[PDB]
RNA sequence: GGAAGAUCGUCGUCUCCGGUGAGGCGGCUGGACUUCAAAUCCAGUUGGGGCCGCCAGCGGUCCCGGGCAGGUUCGACUCCUGUGAUCUUCCGCCA
RNA sequence: AAUUGAAGAGUUUGAUCAUGGCUCAGAUUGAACGCUGGCGGCAGGCCUAACACAUGCAAGUCGAACGGUAACAGGAAGAAGCUUGCUUCUUUGCUGACGAGUGGCGGACGGGUGAGUAAUGUCUGGGAAACUGCCUGAUGGAGGGGGAUAACUACUGGAAACGGUAGCUAAUACCGCAUAACGUCGCAAGACCAAAGAGGGGGACCUUCGGGCCUCUUGCCAUCGGAUGUGCCCAGAUGGGAUUAGCUAGUAGGUGGGGUAACGGCUCACCUAGGCGACGAUCCCUAGCUGGUCUGAGAGGAUGACCAGCCACACUGGAACUGAGACACGGUCCAGACUCCUACGGGAGGCAGCAGUGGGGAAUAUUGCACAAUGGGCGCAAGCCUGAUGCAGCCAUGCCGCGUGUAUGAAGAAGGCCUUCGGGUUGUAAAGUACUUUCAGCGGGGAGGAAGGGAGUAAAGUUAAUACCUUUGCUCAUUGACGUUACCCGCAGAAGAAGCACCGGCUAACUCCGUGCCAGCAGCCGCGGUAAUACGGAGGGUGCAAGCGUUAAUCGGAAUUACUGGG
């Protein structure tokens, strides 16, 4: 199911930090990263449109970790829900449970939330849980279970959560490391960087 | 208890058959039909005293005697029938000699015909027969002399049949079971009948049929016209079996067996014994048990030989077997499989004396175990395969003192120090290389001692290195603890002159590389293991500072935060005047070292170490 | 499994052949070989393994080879008696 | 809130733009083959031969209908051994219970197949000339008799199958009689029609001492309903073919008879000569139909597996009766074919039920468990029966979920590949360092499915009766095939786990080697003739992922049958 593989090479493929894996740096760079992303890619290739837009999709399901197909079926909920299609798939998108342990702050990579739910370590509204794929609730609770306590790596992480500013429309109290989410991104609240309209017309054919 | 009746045809075999018990062994039709033994018939004798004795029927023709071969498997006791009138007969002494090779373990004589002649021709059959029974060394046996119309040896044969032992083997084997006959009742599966020459089934077990290679499920059993829940190895097993495979697919001569095979190998060693000696190379017929095979012998020492089929054929060790001429009739010598795939370039002098130690030295599965891990691995599946090793068995290897166990193979702890100093010496020679180095890295080494051996024993013996402290590590660098980092000359050469001038001032690589004539990559050893020295840095590749001038640029960074408050670059340019690329640079060498960080338009400075602590 | 048969050169096929095997043809290789295909002739088509020394399932060396053998005979690819495998066909396929 | 919804490319020529097909990118599948494969949940798993089928199972049940005791265990007289009250055995339906027999009900439900059927069908929407057991409501009846017979007994046939002769007996079996209208006929008047009891308790009161008596329960008959189901009819809707345009005589109406529960040429006799149709009759070919399923933006198109309803069928062709319900999937009879046994005279059988075999084929499951639950048949009930069902087993066949580890880590190693030999590359990748043990393994804890029902209980109701019975509470114990369940807590170590396709363009992703229009690739336009970004392999990259790829079929693109939407 997880990808199982080195990780900032899929990221430098296309030369951005995708924040897949940080620790102690934010990025590397370091690794040659715009450069050789393949034995050929000293040379950059032009990229046609559908290869831009695929591209694109590539880079975002990565930075995300999910499987294509119910990445497929995140893209068909989310067109059947109303509003803008874009939007709210990106918001739900963001509601899978391992990206808010990220952003909470207690992990080192969203890869990593997937190892700490998956090892029973949360606790939700007082149940333990293990899908991260798992879309939290509006003005829902979630809390890690206190033999989960004791790891010293997501406080840690948490001092780089600091830094990373952290998003505004999740609530994460942080003196107990159990933060409320509150509901969905509105597409005004975030990013201003990706475009995610990209994806829904490359599955409009 | 199953006792096969053998001679030549019409000794009254059937007849014989029908003295004990009035029923037959004949069941193919033709057989009814043309009232003979055209192929091997069975017949069972079940009983309120509860053992079914099993009667086995088998041509005397020479021709059809390829498929006697087929059914002298199996067999606990064996009765030779010898006719009153016909007498003893040169083919009677050939089924001797066939069963004293398969190593049957006893035999009775019978004789039959003597009312119908006069008792003179009695006593001559009886010399013959007294004569004959000494030839292959079998001792007690019960003669019979009766008329099957009289009924007068009845009652000391029931006793007989009783009498003899069963012949128990080992309740750990991996089950393996013969093809014989394929027919399918209408009723619930296959059924597949077979002997079983090893290992325990029952009619829960699913069972490997190899070819289709796929597992089958048992429906059900029968022992030997005794249903029963489950089926001991030494008898003939009705097998009753689920599974997609069907009969068209069957063919006589497909194994049935509890694990997935080691390939076919038409290569095997196997034990000589012979009635009058061979010759090299030459076809003939093998015969084992429930097996008809042709294939060319040939000679390696004396009396070892390894016989090659042309037709691959999967076979297990210790399965004793017959080798009778290619066109039939002479009977010439038995053989024993010892080693199912014998290496190539098997004949050099040193190594057949060891052969010798692996097979003579060791009758004992296990003493043939420590002999096979001391030449190199052993993949337990296939040395087990030939040993058919259950898990109990396996627990053998365990018990056995001083061997390093990966997940497959053993190694002997004193052998596998040797095999290690030898990769030690080896290592030792890099080390000479570059004797300033602590030493060589552990992947590049692995590469370099025995790339073809198994991971899992070859990282194993590094932690058994590791448990014996021969190998400390630091930065992943595993290295003997003995090593000074004196300084390898190779390095030394040019660090000696270019040292003092490198380091009273800094200089560029280029600017007098070509100076000193050196290659910008061959620089890019010498200069980065000075960095490993820690005296000269590099805040880029090709251009190379000492630490003093490293260690100003630090203290005038330092003044940052206290004339600022703070992190601009700014006062690099505002004090001493060192100029923006430079200057950015050396940001890039604290950030790559982690020793500063980056946020917005200043650095953060939360762990490092060379602040003044007040 | 049984009752019968044909088949398994030396690149392939054939007439075969009791004369030291001979020849024909075809496929390809190289000469003749055309702006290409094609022709008709010439030379050739390395087989199998055994044994030995290398890691080189390759070389060196030797021996045998018309399925594998024998019987025959001055001489067996041949003829002859068998016999193995594959192939062809009928019968048989009983916890 | 009940929707939110539609993209193109390649190929004609020297080049252009049209016309126009052909091809590709998408989705889907009761798929298959191959490669590959760690686990789990939920689904599905002969579209081929309506071809042939062994063996076992799937339809039995009520003594609370009757005569009985075949078998089992009590009890009964008696045997009377001895262990002298332990055991011995005969007889004993007299009790629990029950073989077989008679009788009641079921067997027309449940499940399977889609052969036939183009209309006797199915769908929509209606209609009158009908019936409807067991359930339920109202309504009244329920009295008085006879003659038999299976079982059984003796005799006897036939290889078996299956009987046959004679004799005995009861029933809620049968047949009578009485009885009766809000029943049927009759305008009416009149005429005529029904039967069964059994069980439980019980005081007084009758006892031929069997029984009678009260009371209660439940059954039986009669009539009108209710619901339900079923039949019948109506008009339309529901394939293709006009290189099928003519078709039909009891067929179109009429009278009367006959016939159905019921309308009716349903049927017969007789009269008339009509009757069908280019709004496509007749004929031929094909086909189970619908709700719905896939596809599409939509309109349409194709499809109608699994789930659900209706129809049709049960080796083949047939036929009829019993029955509320059939021309009856495990009913009967006749004929035929196909298999099996026979003493050869004669007989027996029908998995398109659940498993299973064989055959066919590209190819698709356990001769498994339990009635524990739901549901159903019988029974008052307990219980009996249930291959329906509940489950499990098997398969990556499909959908969904997870894992095959995490973080750090530059001395960015070596090797490989490549190179200009400058160095890149593989790559934080590795190693190491620091972590982690999901799930599996191993060991514990441990739900709901289980509602009821049994026994007793107090009380109430009922009643002559504090009984019986009925009802409501309570006490006790008790009902699990699944199940070593679900679910949760421990143990230990990354320990057990990544492949498959593609890289000339369409179309995301390229270099070397080998080969030389050869071998070969190929959905399409194409490549390969000695340096192939298209063959073959390596390296590298791309795409999917416990799945991956070509083929199979429909729609889409195709506005390329164009109602929407073409000339
Ligand atoms: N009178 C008599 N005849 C006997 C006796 N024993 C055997 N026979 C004879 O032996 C003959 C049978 O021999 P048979 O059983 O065919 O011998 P076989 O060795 O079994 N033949 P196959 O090799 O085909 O199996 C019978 O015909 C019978 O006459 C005996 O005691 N008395
Ligand atoms: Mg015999």
């Amino acid at each position: 199911a997880r990808y199982l593989g080195p990780k900032l090479k899929l990221s430098r493929r296309e030369g951005t930090d995708l924040f897949l894996k940080s620790g102690v740096r934010a990025i590397d760079t370091k690794c040659k990263i715009e450069q050789a992303p393949g034995q050929h890619g000293a040379r950059k290739p032009r990229l046609s449109d559908y290869g831009v837009q695929l591209r694109e999709k590539q880079k975002v399901r990565r930075i995300y970790g999910v499987l294509e197909r119910q990445f497929r079926n995140y893209y068909k909920e989310a067109a059947r829900l109303k509003g803008n299609t874009g939007e709210n798939l990106l918001a739900l998108l963001e509601g899978r449970l391992d990206n808010v342990v990220y952003r909470m702050g207690f992990g080192a990579t969203r890869a990593e939330a997937r190892q700490l739910v998956s090892h029973k370590a949360i606790m939700v509204n007082g149940r333990v849980v293990n899908i991260a794929s798992y879309q939290v609730s509006p003005n829902d609770v979630v809390s890690i279970r206190e033999k989960a306590k004791k790891q010293s790596r997501v406080k840690a992480a948490l001092e780089l959560a600091e830094q990373r500013e952290k998003p505004t429309w999740l609530e994460v109290d942080a003196g107990k490391m159990e933060g409320t989410f509150k509901r969905k991104p509105e597409r005004s609240d975030l990013s201003a960087d990706i475009n995610e309209h990209l994806i829904v017309e490359l599955y409009s054919k | 208890m199953i006792i096969a009746t053998a001679g030549h045809v019409d000794h009254g075999k059937t007849t014989l058959l029908q003295a004990i018990t009035g029923v037959n062994a004949d069941r193919l039709p033709e057989e009814k039909k043309r009232g003979m033994t055209i192929d091997l018939g069975y017949a069972y004798w079940p009983q309120p005293d509860g053992r079914v004795p099993g009667f086995i029927d088998v041509p005397g023709h020479e021709k059809f005697l390829s498929n006697m071969l087929a059914g002298v498997g199996g067999i606990d006791h064996a009765l030779l029938v010898v006719a009153c009138d016909d007498g003893v007969m040169a083919q009677t002494r050939e089924h001797l000699a066939i069963l004293q090779l398969t190593g049957n373990p006893m035999l009775t004589v019978a004789l039959t015909k003597a009312d119908r002649v006069d008792e003179a021709r009695v006593d001559e059959v009886e010399r013959q027969v007294k004569e004959v029974l000494r030839e292959y060394g079998f001792a007690e046996a019960k003669l019979f002399i009766t008329a099957a119309t009289e009924g007068r040896g009845m009652d000391a044969l029931r006793e007989h049949l009783l009498q003899l032992p069963e012949r128990e083997h080992a309740s750990q084997h991996s089950f393996r079971l013969a093809i014989d006959r394929a027919f399918t009742v209408k009723g619930a599966g296959l059924v597949v009948t077979g002997t079983a020459l090893s290992g325990e089934v029952k009619v829960g077990d699913s069972l490997w049929l190899t070819g289709v290679n796929k597992p089958m499920r048992v429906r059900a059993l029968h022992a030997q016209n005794q249903p029963t829940e489950t089926a001991n190895a030494g008898q003939r097993i009705a097998l009753n079996i689920a599974g997609d495979a069907e009969k068209e697919q069957i063919n006589r001569g497909d194994w049935l067996l509890a694990d997935v095979p080691p390939e076919p190998f038409t290569r095997v060693i196997v034990e000589l014994q012979t009635h009058t000696p061979l010759t090299q190379w030459q076809p003939l017929h093998i015969h084992h048990a429930a097996s008809h095979v042709t294939g060319r012998v040939s000679l390696l020492e004396d009396n070892l030989a390894e016989l090659v089929f042309d037709t691959p054929l999967w076979l297990a060790d210790n399965d004793r077997l017959v080798l009778r001429d290619i066109s039939a009739r002479n009977t010439l010598a038995g053989a024993r499989v010892v080693m199912l795939n014998p290496p190539r370039r098997g004949k050099r002098k040193p190594e057949y004396l060891q052969w010798l130690a692996s097979l003579a030295r060791a009758q004992s599965d296990a003493d043939a175990l420590s002999v096979h891990l001391e030449r190199g691995a052993v993949n337990l599946a296939d040395f087990a395969w030939a040993r058919q090793l259950n898990g109990e068995g396996m627990r053998e290897l365990l018990q056995q003192p001083g061997y390093i166990q990966a997940g497959y193979s053993l190694l002997n702890a004193p052998v596998a120090a040797r095999w290690q100093r030898k990769i030690l010496d080896t290592l030792a020679t890099y080390h000479e290389q570059h004797r300033d180095e602590p030493g060589p890295g552990r992947e590049r080494l692995r590469r370099m001692a025995l790339p073809m051996e198994d991971e899992a024993l070859v990282l194993l013996l590094i932690e058994k290195m590791r448990e014996s402290g021969d190998i400390h590590s630091h930065h992943g660098w595993l290295h003997l603890p003995d090593h000074k980092a004196g300084f390898s000359e190779e390095q030394q050469a040019i660090w000696q002159k270019a040292e003092p001038l490198f380091g009273d001032e800094p200089w560029w690589v280029r600017d007098l590389a070509k100076e000193t004539g050196t290659d910008e990559q061959a620089m890019r050893l010498t200069l980065r293991q000075a960095a490993q020295q820690g005296i000269i840095t590099a805040i880029v590749k090709d251009r190379y500072y000492r630490n003093d001038r490293i260690v100003e640029f630090a203290n005038m960074i330092r003044d940052l935060d206290q004339e600022c408050g703070s992190t601009c670059a700014a006062d690099f340019r505002d004090r001493l005047g060192v100029g923006r690329k430079l200057a950015i640079q050396i940001l890039e060498y604290f950030d790559r070292i982690g020793f500063t960080r980056r946020r917005g338009n200043d650095h953060l400075l939360r762990d490092a170490l060379l602040f003044p602590e007040k």
